């Protein structure tokens, strides 16, 4: 699994593969890992599909019943509830979920919760299986405020190379940017990302 | 514990049970009785696991002697015996099951037959002729197999019983000290003081 | 550890050794391995030191509370049976127990029973329980009769665990004596093996493997 | 029982004549990896403790949430929260070490070394050690994981026992904690370079100081090292 | 299962003025059992003493072997070997057998014909010399002749003296271990006599 | 075990605390760790003592053996080719971790030896289960340009760092200096930090205390004449 | 997996007068091959002129000692101020060890003080519970090595009167507070030189009629 | 094997071992001689794995025999021990050692004395007035600690004898079907055959 | 340990870093990785010290001796060395090893030889524990026929990531150049290499 979580000056997009296997074998080759909580917080999931959708049908839930008491909930009070799930269960758990979104006031952010479930709020952040490979790249790559279009071209050679180099990670590069203006989903297809 | 014999008879059943304790190097007893009383007419020997086995005799010992007054009436050898096979069978699925086989022999008043159950601690019950728990069988199956009638007297009995501890006496590598034999007939219980 | 209680004519005699090991490591070799439950009753114990003390103190309570409540001393019977059917609630969680319950009552007479952390629970004339309980056995079963003195017996259990405390690695120390009667248990005092040994060797001419 | 994920390594601390020094690296290590650059692992509570935290990550946050919500309570119908009745170190230390052998005793423990380093009431120095045994120990010089090793051995040179207590400044003090620092970089490898330093002194309070840097390094003599034995060039 | 404590046993050293002694117990056990009361553990090769602790059949082994060696020696060398040049005999004996070893605590106890001057040396089982100047100590009681020792001991003691402290030593120690006692043997040597005493001890 | 090595400007000095421990049991008060391979090559050695020995005195015997052949001073790049090579072919078992120093026609070295077999290059090292008390001082305090009488008390201090710190480490500090055109100069038990205080009490016992069953004299002289 | 247990070495020794009672202890604290304190005290009073030492896991012993000073403290309130006699907090202290049979304080627990005759008296523990008063009683890392030294220099264990050989024993003769003090320093500095987790520190407490005295004296630091 | 005793008395040796051979559930003999003569004043008993026993004790009788032969010449019972001890601590680090324990009396001629050797696999030899291998000295040795004084008779020592297999057969567990004795002394070995 | 070796246009360059760890202890923070077996024949070592060591000595002899027969050997015939060691042994070595040597004929040239004694010849070749974490920069950064400024920087670059993520590889960067001109050793410190 190759995912990643990147904030820009208009908001933050998220970024994954779409490859899902059971050992060698590709169980579904058109995954989708970046999933929605809430309409501007999203999460991209890595490790165990079962227990990072049980995790984030539950977080969903919990965002709903959230928003019809207190209104619209911060991307941390989201990372929160995601965190508090994994970290209390971490013995029965195996999920290293991303979580990413934009408010008005505070703007594009990203929350990483690895294995263990502590909570780590950065510029952007890398996890799965494929990150391993483009620590370097993403690292000398990564500027803060950049454009749209800058963040995305970030986002697909970074993904390209992971994909490249991890067995675990392939398919398509999916994305989905969060800003002011909504919600737009993005798709790369291998004839594309390959050449780069 | 080691060997415990039954036989059933014409018109009795004969259970036949090893003296000895041993724990470990050392044989601490050697007049030991691997038996309880369980009504009049009905009586359960027993061998296994240390402390299970006593402990399991004397709790459906204590049941029976409650239903016989309770109700005024003595339970019937089957009675008796598929109610020990179900404790034994609700046992072997439980946190610390009772390690214990049984021999239960018994006199039934209503058909006037004896009668000789043999069950093992899984809760596997079985009618027969003639049974015996442990290594005992090995020796002593192919004996009565040959030797057996089903019209025997009770002294019979006893003389083919003689015939079964000799060859264990004979073969097996452990001293069990002799048995203890009980006979269960019409009139009840009664020890044989001379083996 | 090496244990042994006997019935004869003059009652009981129970006789046990002191030692307490951690391995090779001798940790006491002043140990009370004999328990007065009440001026009737007495335990042995051997395996476990923590559980036979806690549980054999803990007995007395019980027997005690027997006869507040009945008016009425508890049998031997009674005593040993408390015992073995708690040990019997924890079986398997790893208790390590092996005691003579010895005793005298109107209705019973001299009595022993041997109760096991196994569940165990036997009525006998003779045992001997531990570590060095076969060398006990050799000397106890060789010289044994029901018409012993008083003086006699004593010393054959004295004797016995002597044998044991030579020859048994986890068995010395000193040898506490009782004898149990109509009238209660009488301590018949400690005798350190180290004394005791070349007594019995000079006096009665045995151990000639020995050199003293 | 688990195992620990994300790590953080050595807290280091001693005393000093008007109060304690305690420091602790930014790294927060995933195996081998050294994945987080900007973890803080020194937690102040109050104006006159700090606690520095090694081990698993998850339960240091886990703690910083506990002595957040202990400051929280403390504060409940106490109007002298702020004076007579505060926090102090021995109260905040007892409060953890308790914690810590609890969990070690449901077999489900904390996966950390906790050093609480503060100044009481009186004005005495506090420093003590717990950790996910609940071990407790206290001593002039405290150290976790590699500065147990490398670390005390330094330290203890300037405290070596408790009548050099007093006779050790500030600035003696301080300098010997980051040459401490300074060592654990040549020498642990899952430490980093930008570390915290913390100061509780007794008259200036608590100096809380941030993105700390090891310098003056010696490098230079790796250049006329060749080979392994016998090679020349 | 290991062999260092199946057949028990302990052997002790000390050093005094112009003398030495070396004193081991009796007992010869398979774990539990006691089977012998008449196992000595030490021998002797010309006037150097070797004592040695551990598994019995390679302390009788070992024994053998020295005295084969010790007897070439003095056929060849047309004189009796010394302690210290016994010492590296014992040592590369045992090292030749490194990943096979025998199972003992060799104690080496002498007094140099030549020089006059008193010597102990102790050794692992794979032929570490462990040269002291005070004590050696060996065997499953080691820990309590330890403590006995670094109590007892003082330097210079006089031969009858010096008997006095390494018999207290040993019947203490073997007294707090089961495996160790039913009887002791000392060795008290000077540079041309040697005296040899049976202590009498607790029997368990 | 803390053992040292310390490079200076006209040589080099190792260093060793004097410790040999059975568990938590301390077997040797005052070991000898520093180990003579020939003239002026010395090693300190840690891990198993009798590994350390033996494999110094194999190699010091066939280095003796080779500067006889070759009519030369020995060189301590021969010594740790012979003792790495050693060490290699038994795959660790040999549980010796040697610090190798020395002068020779080529001139003042320092290397390191791990039980594998595995050789490093140093102006400063140390080994055993104090070398992280010891390397503490050594990267606290060394510099390029060390003078013999700095790098004695280097080396030394970062042993005491050792003896105090690490419990596997104790007694007393040895030393062997090895300067370019000169006798190397073997300093048994340099610093002796750890007497023992005066006991309170006498343990001299009265005579006639023991209880003795038999006496007898021991014949240890040879089968007599007449 | 997590192991629950560590051991943090030390070593303690109590020793019972005519009319006192010592409990002495060093200060050392250890994890492994590292010291983590030089000076950690490790024997305490508990009050009621009662002193205890609970040695081995620090953990479990700062526990258990904690629980039993409760113990002392609630058995004041439920008992109108009544003393605890130095045998029945060795009764209680065995429900409190064996409470936890089947997940043991790992601890070698020793208790030191007066009987109720004024008579000095030690009290020794195993990690489970079972227990007995001694004269004499060495517990912790280093027990091997001094408990036989104490059997033969406080109960003349071995030891024979001169020109009878073997016949007449040494007298039990009693032994002072200075005497004992004397057996428990060089008791220790012997200790110190042949195990590596006792030095750096001895601290002695001193039990009489007139209360609790303490003494501290130096050890080897290596 | 099982139970294998020795006792050295005044004038003799005398060697008692069992009769029982168990191979796992039964008994396949009664009446084993676990023994061989070295020599004719020299005799071994022996305990241990099967097929090591007699295929050492054979061996061990082969070279003993081939030595009186060459030299004409019966070795000493020290002499035979130490052969014995030697092929048995050569033996224990073999690839498969023997698994063999053994005990050697013999009636030495030159010094007109009796000896008993106790051997065990390890090769531990032990000179002693009493031994025994296994189990048995458990039982044993207490008795003989006390009965035993050294100017016996060879009648006394029988007695003494029979007063320890009484003791294995009332406290062992398993029943080793009696033991064969033999006597060793100046006039050689022989059997008794009654016992 | 992060070690590399790049060709380019005037012959080949190896780099490496200097640290040696056991477990989390830092045994040697100067070692020497970069190892001779001939003039214009080195190797950058990775795994086991031991047996890289003991494995390089031995080629080091070989070649030694192929030189007083058969001349100067080439760099594929080192490589081949190496080989037959590492894959006849592999059972009981733990060792990673590039080649890089020289020749006026073949010019700058790179074999990778990893765990299982396979042999490799690329343009340029990445190898130890720290590589992991930069094939996606060396990927996207490499070019063929680099100058010697360009390579270096390329080596420099690389490394200081590898060093940054893995803390198994720290210390100084070492690097030999390989080229007609001679033999010559650079080196750069932390200071220097940190700050990119
Ligand atoms: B990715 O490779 O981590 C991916 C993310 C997941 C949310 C789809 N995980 C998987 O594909 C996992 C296996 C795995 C690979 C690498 C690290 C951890 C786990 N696959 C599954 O959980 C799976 C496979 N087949 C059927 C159902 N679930
Ligand atoms: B005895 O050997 O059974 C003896 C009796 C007990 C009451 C002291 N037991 C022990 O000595 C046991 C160990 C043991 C040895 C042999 C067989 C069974 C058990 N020791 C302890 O219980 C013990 C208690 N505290 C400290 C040290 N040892
Ligand atoms: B040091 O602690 O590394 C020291 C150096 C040695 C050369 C004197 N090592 C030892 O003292 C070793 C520790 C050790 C214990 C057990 C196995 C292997 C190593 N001690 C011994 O080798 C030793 C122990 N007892 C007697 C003789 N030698
Ligand atoms: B590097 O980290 O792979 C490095 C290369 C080596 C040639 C110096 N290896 C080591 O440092 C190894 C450990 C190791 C780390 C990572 C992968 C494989 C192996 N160290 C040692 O072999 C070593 C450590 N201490 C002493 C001796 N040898
Ligand atoms: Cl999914
Ligand atoms: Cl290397
Ligand atoms: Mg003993
Ligand atoms: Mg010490
Ligand atoms: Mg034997
Ligand atoms: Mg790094």
């Amino acid at each position: 699994t190759s995912i990643m979580a990147v904030t820009f000056k208009d908001g933050v997009i998220l970024g994954a593969d779409s490859r899902t296997t059971t050992g060698a074998y590709i169980a579904n080759r058109v995954t989708d890992k970046l999933t929605r909580v809430h309409d501007k917080i999203w999460c991209c999931r890595s490790g165990s599909a079962a227990d990072t959708q049980a995790i984030a049908d539950i977080v969903q839930y919990h965002l709903e019943l959230y928003t019809s008491q207190y209104g619209t909930p911060s991307t941390e009070t989201a990372a929160s509830v995601f965190k508090e799930l994994c970290y209390e269960n971490k013995d029965n758990l195996t999920a290293g979920i991303i979580v990413a979104g934009y408010d008005d006031k505070n703007k594009g952010e990203v929350y990483t919760i690895p294995l263990g479930g502590s909570v780590h709020k950065l510029p952007y952040a890398i996890a799965g299986s494929g990150s391993t490979f483009i620590y370097g790249y993403c690292d000398k790559n990564f500027r803060e405020n950049m454009s749209k279009e800058e963040t995305v071209d970030f986002i697909k050679h970074s993904l390209s190379q992971a994909i490249k180099w991890d067995g675990s990670s392939g398919g398509v590069i999916r994305m989905v940017v969060l800003t002011a203006a909504g919600v737009e989903r993005l798709i790369f297809y291998p004839d594309e990302y390959e050449q780069l | 514990m080691d060997i415990i014999l039954g036989i059933r008879v014409q018109d009795s059943v004969i259970l036949a049970s090893s003296k000895a304790v041993t724990r470990g190097i050392s044989v601490l007893k050697d007049s030991d009785d691997k038996t309880r009383q369980l009504s009049p007419h009905t009586l359960m020997s027993f061998a296994g696991e240390a402390g299970d086995t006593v402990q399991f005799a004397e709790y459906i010992q204590a049941n029976i002697q409650l239903y016989s007054i309770r109700e005024d009436y003595e339970l019937s050898p089957q009675a008796v015996s598929s109610f020990v096979r179900q404790e034994l069978a609700k046992s072997i699925r439980s946190r610390r099951p009772y390690q214990v086989n049984v021999l239960i022999g018994g006199y039934d008043k209503k058909k006037n037959k004896p009668e000789l159950y043999q069950i093992d601690y899984l809760g596997t019950k079985v009618e027969l002729p003639y049974g015996a728990h442990g290594y005992s069988g090995f020796y002593t199956f192919s004996l009565l197999d040959h030797h057996y009638r089903p019209d025997m007297t009770t002294e019979e009995g006893l003389d083919l019983l003689k015939l079964c501890v000799q060859e264990l006496e004979k073969r097996m590598p452990m001293d069990f000290k002799g048995v203890i034999v009980k006979i269960v007939d019409k009139d009840g219980i009664r020890q044989v003081d001379d083996f | 550890t090496t244990t042994l209680a006997f019935r004869f004519q003059g009652g009981i005699i129970v006789a046990v050794d002191s030692r307490a090991t951690a391995g090779n490591w001798v940790a006491s070799q002043t140990v009370k391995k004999v328990i007065e439950i009440n001026p009737f009753l007495l335990g042995t114990v051997a395996g476990g030191a923590a559980d036979c003390q806690f549980w054999e103190t803990w007995l007395g309570s019980q027997c005690r509370l027997h006869e507040l409540r009945e008016k009425e001393r508890i049998s031997v019977a009674a005593a040993s049976k408390i015992l073995s059917n708690l040990v019997y609630q924890y079986k398997g969680a790893g208790l390590s127990m092996g005691t003579m319950i010895c005793g005298y009552t109107r209705k019973e007479g001299p009595t022993i029973y041997y109760v096991d952390s196994d569940g165990t629970r036997l009525k006998g004339d003779i045992f001997c329980v531990g570590s060095g309980q076969t060398f006990a056995y050799g000397v106890l079963d060789s010289n044994y009769k029901w018409d012993l003195s008083v003086e006699d017996a004593l010393y054959l259990g004295k004797r016995s665990i002597l044998a044991a405390a030579h020859r048994d690695a986890y068995s010395g120390g000193s040898v506490n004596l009782y004898h149990v009667t109509e009238d209660g248990w009488i301590y018949h005092g400690n005798h350190d093996v180290g004394e005791l040994f070349w007594k019995v060797k000079e006096e009665e001419g045995s151990f000639n493997n020995v050199i003293g | 029982t688990q195992q620990p994920i994300v790590t953080g390594t050595s807290v280091i601390s001693m005393k000093y004549d008007n109060g304690v020094i305690i420091a602790a690296d930014n790294l927060g290590s995933y195996g081998s990896l050294l994945r987080f650059n900007g973890v803080e692992r020194l937690i102040p509570v109050g104006d006159n403790t700090v606690v520095g935290i090694s081990g698993d990550i998850s339960d240091m946050q886990h703690i910083e949430r506990l002595l957040k919500d202990l400051v929280t309570e403390n504060a409940y119908d106490n109007p002298l929260a702020d004076a007579e009745e505060a926090l102090e170190p021995s109260y905040i230390f007892e409060y953890l070490a308790t914690v810590m052998y609890q969990r070690r005793s449901k077999m489900n423990p904390l996966w950390n070394a906790i050093i609480v380093a503060g100044v009481q009431s009186n004005g005495d120095q506090f420093l003590r050690y717990v950790n996910l045994l609940g071990v407790t120990y206290s001593s002039p010089t405290l150290a976790t994981g590699f500065g147990a090793h490398m670390a005390n051995p330094l330290l203890r040179k300037v405290v070596d026992r408790e009548s050099d207590i007093p006779k050790t400044t500030v600035q003696v003090a301080e300098e010997a904690i980051v040459n401490a620092m300074r060592v654990l970089y040549y020498r642990d490898a899952r430490s980093s370079r930008n570390f915290s330093l913390a100061i509780i002194d007794k008259n200036t309070g608590l100096t809380f100081k941030k993105n700390l840097q090891v310098e003056n390094m010696k490098w230079d003599f790796a250049k006329d090292i060749k080979g392994y034995g016998t090679q020349k060039i | 299962s290991d062999p260092s404590s199946i057949n028990g046993g302990i052997v002790v050293a000390m050093t005094g003025k112009d003398c030495v002694a070396i004193a081991c117990d009796l007992r010869l056990g398979s774990q539990s059992l006691g089977v012998s009361n008449k196992f000595e553990k030490i021998f002797h090769y010309g006037h150097v003493f070797l004592g040695i602790t551990g598994l019995a059949t390679d302390v009788t082994t070992l024994n053998e072997m020295f005295r084969y060696k010790t007897n070439l020696y003095k056929l060849k060398e047309e004189r009796a070997i010394e302690p210290e040049t016994f010492t590296q005999l014992v040592s590369s004996s045992l090292y030749e057998r490194r990943f096979g070893p025998y199972f003992v605590g060799p104690v080496v106890a002498g007094i140099n014909s030549k020089s006059g001057k008193p010597f102990i040396a102790g050794f692992d089982l794979i032929g570490c010399i462990d040269e002291a100047k005070d004590f050696i100590v060996s065997g499953t009681a080691s820990d309590q002749l330890f403590g006995m020792c670094e109590s007892l001991y003082e330097p210079n003691l006089e031969p009858e003296d010096l008997f006095e402290t390494i018999s207290q030593a040993l019947l203490n120690a073997a007294d707090r271990d089961a495996l160790s006692g039913w009887g002791a043997v000392v060795y008290i040597i000077k540079k041309d006599e040697v005296v040899k005493r049976y202590l009498k001890m607790r029997q368990d | 075990t803390t053992i040292v090595g310390v490079k200076f400007n006209n040589g080099v000095v190792i260093a060793a605390d004097t410790r040999s421990t059975q568990g938590p049991i301390v077997a040797d008060k005052n070991c000898a760790k520093l180990h003579r391979i020939s003239p002026k090559i010395w090693c300190a050695g840690a891990g198993t003592a009798a590994d350390t020995e033996a494999v110094t005195q194999l190699i010091g015997s066939n280095i003796e053996l080779h500067s006889l052949y070759t009519s030369r001073e020995p060189r301590v790049v021969s010594a740790l080719q012979m003792l790495k090579q050693h060490l290699f072919k038994y795959q660790g078992h040999i549980g010796a971790y040697l610090i190798v120093a020395g002068v020779d026609p080529t001139g003042s070295h320092l290397f390191s030896i791990h039980a594998h077999g595995s050789t490093d290059v140093g102006y400063y090292l140390s080994l055993g289960s104090g070398s992280l008390a010891a390397m503490a001082v050594l990267e606290s305090h060394w510099k390029q340009d060390l003078t013999k009488e700095e790098a004695i008390k280097l080396a030394s201090d970062a042993i005491q760092a050792g003896i105090w710190n690490d419990l596997g480490s104790g007694s007393n500090v040895d030393v062997c200096v090895m300067e370019i055109g000169k006798d190397a100069e073997y300093l048994r038990n340099y610093l002796t930090p750890n007497v023992r205080e005066e006991k309170q009490k006498s343990y001299k016992f009265p005579r006639g205390t023991t209880a003795v069953l038999k006496e007898s004299i021991v014949n240890i002289c040879d089968i007599q004449e007449e | 997996q997590f192991n629950p247990y560590g051991d943090n070495g030390g070593t303690i020794l109590g020793i019972a007068g005519e009319d006192f009672a010592v409990l002495a202890g060093d200060t050392r604290n250890i994890t492994d091959y590292s010291i983590n304190s030089r000076y950690e005290p490790k024997v305490f009073d508990c009050g009621d002129n009662i002193v205890m030492s609970a040695n081995g896991f620090a953990a479990d012993g700062d526990a258990l000692v904690k629980r039993f000073k409760n113990s002392v403290k609630w058995y004041h309130f439920d008992h109108n101020d009544k003393k605890l006699s130095i045998n029945s907090a060795a009764r209680n202290i065995q429900h409190l060890l064996y409470g936890k049979r089947f997940f043991p304080y790992y601890v070698h627990t020793i208790i030191a003080g007066l009987d109720e005759d004024g008579k000095g008296a030690v009290y020794s523990f195993d990690p489970v519970g079972s227990y007995e008063r001694e004269q004499c009683r060495a517990g912790g890392a280093a027990a091997s090595l001094i408990m036989p030294f104490l059997d033969n220099q406080v109960n003349f264990k071995n030891q024979y009167e001169p020109g009878t050989n073997g016949k007449v024993k040494k007298p039990l003769k009693y032994l002072s507070v200075e005497e004992v003090i004397k057996l428990v320093r060089d008791s220790f500095t012997s200790a110190t030189e042949r195990h590596i987790q006792v030095g750096d520190g001895l601290e002695i407490l001193i039990v009489t009629k007139d209360g609790v005295r303490k003494e501290f004296y130096e050890l080897k630091r290596d």
